[PDB]
């Protein structure tokens, strides 16, 4: 016709792209499909290392009851958690179960450990020890000091800071995205919660590693803080 | 108040990382790592083990000759004076063949030295290609990069190669210069009637615009989500946490949809990829198939038309 | 309908104004009261540019009026007008649209805002987001600001607003001269370059070559440190490529925002003060 | 680099992007140092005609002797008033050609009285005069030659003009963005008028010259591509302003100014009038208009002087 060739070649793009996009949106259901009340792609199989294990996805994962009730009847409305926000382990504070492993590092050591484990690691040259700092709460009241620090043996850093709680002399992680410091005063202040919450903090069932599973309780814990620590932070701005 | 994640308030050292061991035929590794407490402020403060084959080495070398050929020439359409070379730098360049030769290989001089830093160039291109294929597989890894490199090469040799060949005419290859290859870019435009009504060069500016939404929506995303480990994206993958689920969660009340941890990097790599592919496709139609974009635009009703408000007698047309 | 594990985070609360007002959800959408005023602006601003494809260029009846989707344009008021508000069908339109859009953009971001705060996840995509609205409103507002009237800004319509770009850097010759637009090119290559590059090794390493099980962290810095001999690291890519992406957004916002109100010859002539130099 | 607000000026169609900016500043500054020199008070016209009572009187023949006489007192002060009468005479011999600033001068005379009656489609009513591209000196600061900047051009050149009459003399200039255009006078055009291609031989090399000519014109007008045309469409004439017809029609006022008035006066100019190739100073558009979009913001000097017309 008065078709060109330009034409044709725009039409098989758009092929491809309709037919990449579908591909796409499948990979997107690998993971929280099929909804709650593009088709599903079969099964990937990743072939964890070492001890390792297997994972497929998309996978049928076991519905886990939620902590709060409907605020409304209506569908898309919000839920309240029940009890003690911070306590309920729903909306920011909620979390999924991860495994009950540790990550590894490519030799097969527990990966995140402290630094009175991974013998060689140290602070660096123009940088405060952070061991030994006083923790603040978002309100101000001490919480506890550093007794240790946590690390990534794998990508060298710190991910989490261990925390000697006064009000009960129990140790609890608190992840450095929460952890602000304050050289100056060699203080670690932290919006998350405030004094009195550190003493929830979800526990290491090991003092030497932290798992998967309990990774999340913990940045979940702090994070629920974030709108529960206060009954005007959970609150609008208005 | 609160952390934002862009600057490392306290590094910490262990013995710097030599790598993961490679199998069956791959020479050391040379360099010995050092630190430096800057980089650490924004990234993995090592700097470290180099791997360095056959390839890699005959790589530089080819590479630093077109480099050199290139200045050398340089040099010589300034005369020679390295005090004029210095300044003129930037209109600086060393022009393709011209039109008279078609595609016979012409004198050095004319343009011969043009297909010698064209062929080296290329040649260096693909022999790190080659070297960044090589080190993926002796990790095991996959060729996704030696894959996506390989994307932007075939752009590469179209504007420099294939175009000409097909075309039959050196001419029409880019001249190695700064601003040279900027003025080559303008005139493509003039010459085949403005490239901005090419629907490959708007679906190739969709996709680098895109690649610039993406990433900033991905790392937006992964950083905000770094407070629940979200940067560790290689276990969220494999184990889900609260991180992959804030995040595509933050998307799907936003938009309407979402992607995964692993996902979300398959609509990157495609997104990166699709902005050469369709640029080199649109530069290949360009004057093999169309000669006048806007024209052609016309044809297919896409110019929008405007109250003539200004307008010029053709002299042509006495 | 919701992800099979989103339940557990639909809290309620968490805006910034409104409460229990807006505070719900529609199908997997958060609405909030900047979902509200957002639809509104939308709303008002998609049914002012359908009515003005309906009125045409010059009139509803015009051989120029076009409900084609590549024609279709909106354009900003003569230069005549200066900083005044115009009639309607002489620019009045884009001038309504424009604040619309504007408000409608800002909502989105505030309403990112709210979604954030209900996840007690960082801000940094609505932050980043901003720096795209800057962008369009350097274009829209700020630049024909600086010069003294609302028809410097670009017009609404798909190939029309290219006919603008076009015709507003070519007011300086040659664009490509422009020193900042060299920098924000260069930013724009340089994500893509690294969003293929952050692509690539994630999925090369949670899927590697068969047999071989899912790969580490170790693996990503020992194959970016074999390939350049270095690696920049998990976090800090994802800090990387927002900071290039951004810095896209700014160096573009700043290349235009000096093209007219701070640099008015030519772009090439820029470039003298090079050959001017005493070094030589 | 400053500015807050800047000048501006719409060309196009709102929203189609065509429009000029500039500073106010050195727009006044340029004002001022264009002006013209105001003219001489009107001649009694009475008498016979100056080729009535002098003796080599080719151009300026059926002019009064006083408007001859006056003419010459204008025609000094706009060339060489630090030289004077002398400048383009053989002191005792008004009549004697035996000096080449007199042959020259004739032929400017004929130079000038061309533009003004038979280019009008260019000059319009506004006109030229010696001042316009002299301005009080006797070599035209903006008169150019083919120079080698300290870099060399690319060998390749527009085919000459596509001729072998008179040009000999082309062959020893090396590329130069404006006598393969507005000397010589090669295809400007590269834009094809068909959508699909196999059609169109025009070369990117091509593309260039045309590109680069271009800018040498906007700058010499001090002005931007939208002056003249809508970016969308270069080669399109109905989108294109009245300025590019305009323009047209001054690439060939500027190619009979330098093919039939500057060239053949090459072999009288002494060398320091000639570029290290041997071509004389001769017309661009900077000559005339300076980096105005009109020489000394058009003003009317020429209608003072009908000895400047044919
Ligand atoms: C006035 C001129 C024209 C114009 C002319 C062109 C031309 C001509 C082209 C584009 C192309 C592109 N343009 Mg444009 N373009 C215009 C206006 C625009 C606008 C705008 C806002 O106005 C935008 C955003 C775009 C956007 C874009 C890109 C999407 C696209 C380039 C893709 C790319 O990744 O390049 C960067 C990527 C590469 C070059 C790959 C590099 C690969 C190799 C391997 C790296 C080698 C490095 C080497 C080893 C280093 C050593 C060298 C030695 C030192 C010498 N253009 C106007 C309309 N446009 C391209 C296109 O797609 O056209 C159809 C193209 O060819
Ligand atoms: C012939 C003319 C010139 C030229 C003229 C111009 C001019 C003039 C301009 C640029 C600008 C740009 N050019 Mg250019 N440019 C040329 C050649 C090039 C080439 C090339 C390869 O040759 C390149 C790569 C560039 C590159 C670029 C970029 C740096 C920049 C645009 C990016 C941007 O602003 O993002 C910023 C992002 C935004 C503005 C987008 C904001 C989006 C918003 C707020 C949200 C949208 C939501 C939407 C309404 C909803 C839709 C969703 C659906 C409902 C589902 N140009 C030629 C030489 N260049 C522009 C610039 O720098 O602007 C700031 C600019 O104005
Ligand atoms: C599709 C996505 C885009 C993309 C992708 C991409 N680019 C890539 C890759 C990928 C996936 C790689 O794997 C590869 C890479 O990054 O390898 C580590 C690369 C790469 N993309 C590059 C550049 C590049 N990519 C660009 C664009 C793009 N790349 C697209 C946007 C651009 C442009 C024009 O926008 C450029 C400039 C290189 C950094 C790299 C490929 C380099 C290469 O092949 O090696 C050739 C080798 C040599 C020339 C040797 C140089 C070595 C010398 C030691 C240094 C010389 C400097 C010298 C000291 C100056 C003075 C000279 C002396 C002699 C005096
Ligand atoms: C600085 C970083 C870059 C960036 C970032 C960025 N963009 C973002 C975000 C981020 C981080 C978001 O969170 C947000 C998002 O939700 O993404 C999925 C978004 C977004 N970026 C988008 C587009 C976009 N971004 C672009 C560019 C960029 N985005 C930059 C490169 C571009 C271009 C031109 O390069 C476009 C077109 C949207 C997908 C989304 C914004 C969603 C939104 O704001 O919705 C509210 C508004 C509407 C649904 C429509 C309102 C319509 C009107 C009232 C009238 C329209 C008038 C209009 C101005 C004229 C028509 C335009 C013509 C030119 C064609
Ligand atoms: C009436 C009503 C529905 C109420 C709702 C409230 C609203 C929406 C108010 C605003 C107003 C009005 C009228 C809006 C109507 C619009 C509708 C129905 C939807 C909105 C429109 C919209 C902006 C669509 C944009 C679509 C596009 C093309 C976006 C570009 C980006 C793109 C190509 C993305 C694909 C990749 C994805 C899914 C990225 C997100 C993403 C990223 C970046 C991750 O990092 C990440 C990490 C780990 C897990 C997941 C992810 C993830 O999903
Ligand atoms: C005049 C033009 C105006 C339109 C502009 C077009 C821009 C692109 C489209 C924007 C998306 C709209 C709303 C989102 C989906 C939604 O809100 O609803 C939800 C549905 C249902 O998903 P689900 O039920 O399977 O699972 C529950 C999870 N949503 O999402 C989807 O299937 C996924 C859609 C993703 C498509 C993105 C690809 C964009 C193509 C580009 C088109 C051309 C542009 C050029 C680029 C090369
Ligand atoms: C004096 O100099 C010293 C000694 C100090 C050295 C320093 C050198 C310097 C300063 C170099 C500077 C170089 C610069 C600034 C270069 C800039 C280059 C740019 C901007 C290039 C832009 C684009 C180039 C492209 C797209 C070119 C592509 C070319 C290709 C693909 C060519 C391929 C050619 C082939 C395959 C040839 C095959 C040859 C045969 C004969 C087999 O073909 C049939
Ligand atoms: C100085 C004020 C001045 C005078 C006086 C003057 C006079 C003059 C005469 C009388 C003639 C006619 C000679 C004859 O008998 O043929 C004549 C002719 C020409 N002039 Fe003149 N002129 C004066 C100044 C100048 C200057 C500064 C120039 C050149 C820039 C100049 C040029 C000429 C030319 C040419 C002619 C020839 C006229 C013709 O061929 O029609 N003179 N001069
Ligand atoms: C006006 C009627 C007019 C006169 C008179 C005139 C005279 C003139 C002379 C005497 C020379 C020679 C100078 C020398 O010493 O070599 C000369 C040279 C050039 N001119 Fe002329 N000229 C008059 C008008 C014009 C106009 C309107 C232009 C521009 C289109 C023009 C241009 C030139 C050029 C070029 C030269 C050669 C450069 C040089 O020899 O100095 N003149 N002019
Ligand atoms: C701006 C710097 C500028 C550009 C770029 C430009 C380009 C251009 C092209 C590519 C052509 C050829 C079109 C074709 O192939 O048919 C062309 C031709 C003409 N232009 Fe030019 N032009 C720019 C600037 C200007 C300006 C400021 C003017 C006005 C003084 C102008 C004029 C013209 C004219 C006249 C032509 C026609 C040439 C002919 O027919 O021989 N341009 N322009
Ligand atoms: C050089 C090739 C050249 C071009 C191009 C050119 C263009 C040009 C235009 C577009 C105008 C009109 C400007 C407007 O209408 O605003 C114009 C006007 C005049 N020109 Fe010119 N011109 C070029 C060269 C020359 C040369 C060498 C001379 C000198 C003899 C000259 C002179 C003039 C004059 C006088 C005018 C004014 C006309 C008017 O409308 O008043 N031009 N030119
Ligand atoms: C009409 C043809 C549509 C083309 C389908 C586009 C989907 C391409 O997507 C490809 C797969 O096809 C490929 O096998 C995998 C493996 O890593 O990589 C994907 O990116
Ligand atoms: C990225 C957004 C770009 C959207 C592309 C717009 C294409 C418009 O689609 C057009 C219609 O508007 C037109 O009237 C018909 C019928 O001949 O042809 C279609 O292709
Ligand atoms: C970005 C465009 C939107 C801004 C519109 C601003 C309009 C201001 C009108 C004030 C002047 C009033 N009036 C009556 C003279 O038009
Ligand atoms: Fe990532």
């Amino acid at each position: 016709h008065y078709i060109d060739a330009a034409q044709i070649t725009i039409w098989a793009f758009w092929l491809f792209f309709f037919g990449l996009i579908i591909y796409l949106r499948r990979e997107d259901k690998r993971e929280g499909y099929p909804l709650d009340s593009p088709d599903l792609p079969d099964p990937k199989t990743f072939v964890l290392p070492h001890n390792g294990g297997t994972v497929v996805a998309p996978r049928v994962e076991a519905p886990v009851a939620v902590n709060a009730t409907p605020f409304s009847p209506a569908p898309g409305s919000p839920l309240v958690p029940n009890g003690d926000p911070m306590l309920s382990g729903f909306g920011p504070a909620a979390s999924p179960d991860r495994p009950k492993h540790c990550d590894l590092t490519f030799e097969g050591l527990p990966k995140i450990v402290p630094m009175r484990v991974a013998k060689e690691f140290s602070i660096a040259e123009g940088d405060p020890d952070p061991r030994g700092m006083t923790v603040v709460g978002l309100d101000g009241e001490v919480a506890g000091t550093v007794s240790d620090v946590w690390v990534d043996r794998s990508e060298p850093q710190i991910r989490y800071l261990e925390v000697e709680v006064a009000a009960n002399k129990k140790k609890v992680l608190l992840p450095i995205g929460f952890s602000r410091f304050d050289k100056k005063a060699r203080k670690v202040k932290v919006d998350a919660i405030k004094a009195a919450h550190f003493a929830n903090v979800p526990t290491l069932s090991n003092p030497d590693q932290v798992t998967l599973y309990e990774e999340d309780k913990v940045c979940a814990y702090y994070a629920g803080g974030k709108l529960y620590a206060t009954a005007e932070r959970a609150g609008p701005l208005l | 108040p609160e952390y934002q994640n862009i600057f490392t308030a306290v590094q910490v050292r262990a013995p710097a990382y030599p790598g993961v061991p490679l199998p069956k035929g791959n020479l050391p590794r040379i360099g010995r790592p050092i630190f430096s407490y800057w980089l650490g402020k924004i990234g993995d403060a090592q700097i470290g083990p180099i791997y360095l084959g056959l390839t890699g080495t005959l790589s530089i070398f080819f590479g630093l000759v077109a480099i050199s050929i290139i200045g050398f020439n340089m040099l010589a359409s300034v005369h020679w004076d390295v005090f004029q070379f210095l300044k003129h730098f930037f209109w600086l360049g060393l022009e393709p063949p011209p039109p008279q030769y078609g595609l016979r290989i012409p004198p050095l001089s004319e343009g011969g030295w043009w297909l010698i830093a064209g062929l080296f160039l290329t040649l260096s291109i693909l022999l790190w290609w080659v070297r960044t294929y090589k080190r993926a597989e002796a990790l095991g890894m996959s060729q996704h990069l030696s894959w996506a490199f390989a994307a932007a090469i075939f752009f590469y040799l179209v504007l420099g190669f294939i175009r000409p060949v097909m075309m039959g005419s050196w001419a029409k290859a880019v001249p190695f210069g700064i601003f040279p290859h900027l003025d080559w870019t303008a005139a493509f435009s003039i010459r085949y009637g403005n490239l901005y009504y090419n629907p490959f060069h708007m679906l190739s500016i969709a996709f680098l615009y895109g690649s610039a939404l993406l990433f900033a929506m991905h790392g937006a995303t992964i950083l905000s989500v770094s407070r629940f480990g979200g940067d560790r994206e290689i276990d969220q993958i494999t184990h889900r946490g609260t991180a992959a689920e804030g995040a595509a969660l933050f998307w799907r009340w936003t938009m309407g949809f979402n992607a995964t941890m692993e996902s979300i990097h398959r609509w990157a790599w495609w997104c990166a990829v699709l902005t050469v592919i369709t640029a080199g496709i649109g530069i290949l139609l360009s004057g093999t198939v169309v000669d006048n974009w806007y024209l052609w635009a016309v044809k297919h009703g896409m110019a929008p038309a405007y109250p003539e408000v200004v307008t010029a007698v053709n002299p042509y047309e006495t | 309908a919701m992800l099979s594990f989103e339940k557990k985070y639909r809290v309620r609360g968490g805006t910034l104004i409104g409460g229990d007002l807006f505070d719900f959800w529609v199908g997997p959408f958060y609405v909030g009261f900047f979902g509200v005023v957002g639809f509104c602006f939308t709303l008002l601003g998609v049914l002012l540019i359908v009515w003005g494809a309906t009125i045409g260029p010059t009139g509803p009846t015009s051989d120029l009026q076009t409900y084609n989707l590549w024609r279709i344009s909106i354009a900003p008021p003569d230069l005549s007008y200066g900083l005044r508000m115009a009639p309607l069908t002489e620019g009045g339109l884009w001038q309504i649209i424009t604040i619309c859009a504007a408000g409608a953009f800002i909502s989105w971001a505030l309403r990112e805002v709210e979604i954030c705060r209900k996840l007690g996840i960082g801000f940094h995509v609505p932050f980043a987001f901003s720096f795209a609205i800057g962008a369009y409103l350097v274009l829209v507002f700020v630049r024909p600001l600086l010069m003294g009237a609302w028809g410097h800004g670009f017009p609404y319509g798909i190939l029309s607003h290219l006919d603008w770009v076009s015709n507003v850097g070519y007011q300086f010759l040659h664009f490509h001269y422009n020193p900042a637009h060299m920098l924000a090119i260069s930013f724009f290559f340089t994500n893509c370059l690294a969003l293929s590059m952050h692509g690539s090794l994630i999925l090369s390493v949670t899927n590697p070559q068969r047999g071989e099980p899912v790969k580490t962290s170790e693996h990503e810095n020992t194959f970016f440190r074999d390939i350049v001999g270095y690696s920049i690291g998990a976090l800090a890519i994802h800090r990387l490529g927002l900071f290039l992406a951004l810095s896209a957004a700014f160096w573009s916002a700043v290349c235009i925002l000096i093209s007219g109100p701070f640099w008015t010859r030519g772009w090439p002539e820029w470039w003298n003060w090079w050959l001017e130099l005493p070094l030589w | 680099c400053e500015g807050p607000p800047p000048g501006t000026e719409q060309i196009g169609y709102r929203g189609v992007g065509m429009e000029n900016y500039y500073v106010k500043r050195q727009r006044a500054l340029s004002i001022q140092a264009n002006q013209p020199v105001e003219s001489l008070p009107a001649a009694d016209s009475t008498g016979p005609k100056a080729s009535e009572v002098y003796q080599s009187v080719q151009v300026l023949k059926d002019l009064s002797v006083g408007e001859f006489t006056r003419t010459m007192v204008a025609v000094t002060t706009w060339v060489s008033p630090k030289e004077g009468c002398n400048y383009c005479h053989v002191p005792g011999n008004w009549a004697s050609d035996d000096i080449y600033t007199k042959v020259v001068s004739r032929r400017m005379f004929e130079l000038v009285r061309a533009a003004n009656s038979d280019w009008k489609a260019h000059v319009a009513e506004t006109g030229v005069t010696c001042y316009t591209c002299h301005r009080g000196n006797p070599v035209p600061k903006y008169a150019w030659v083919t120079d080698p900047g300290p870099k060399y051009p690319s060998g390749l050149k527009p085919t000459g003009q596509n001729y072998g009459s008179k040009t000999v003399a082309y062959a020893s200039l090396p590329f130069d963005p404006l006598t393969p255009f507005l000397d010589q006078a090669n295809e400007i055009r590269i834009t094809g008028n068909a959508a699909l291609a196999g059609s169109n031989p025009a070369s990117l090399k091509q593309a260039e010259w045309t590109f680069g000519l271009m800018m040498n014109i906007s700058d010499s007008l001090g002005v931007g591509c939208t002056s003249c045309h809508n970016t969308r469409a270069f080669n399109d004439w109905t989108q294109s302003t009245p300025k590019r017809t305009t323009a047209w029609y001054a690439i060939r006022h500027v190619r009979d100014i330098n093919q039939n008035y500057i060239w053949p006066l090459n072999d009288v100019l002494p060398a320091s009038r000639k570029g290290p190739y041997g071509d004389p100073l001769r017309v661009s558009c900077m000559t005339c208009h300076q980096a105005v979009n009109k020489p000394l913001y058009g003003a009317q000097m020429a209608k003072d002087y009908p000895g400047l017309y044919k």
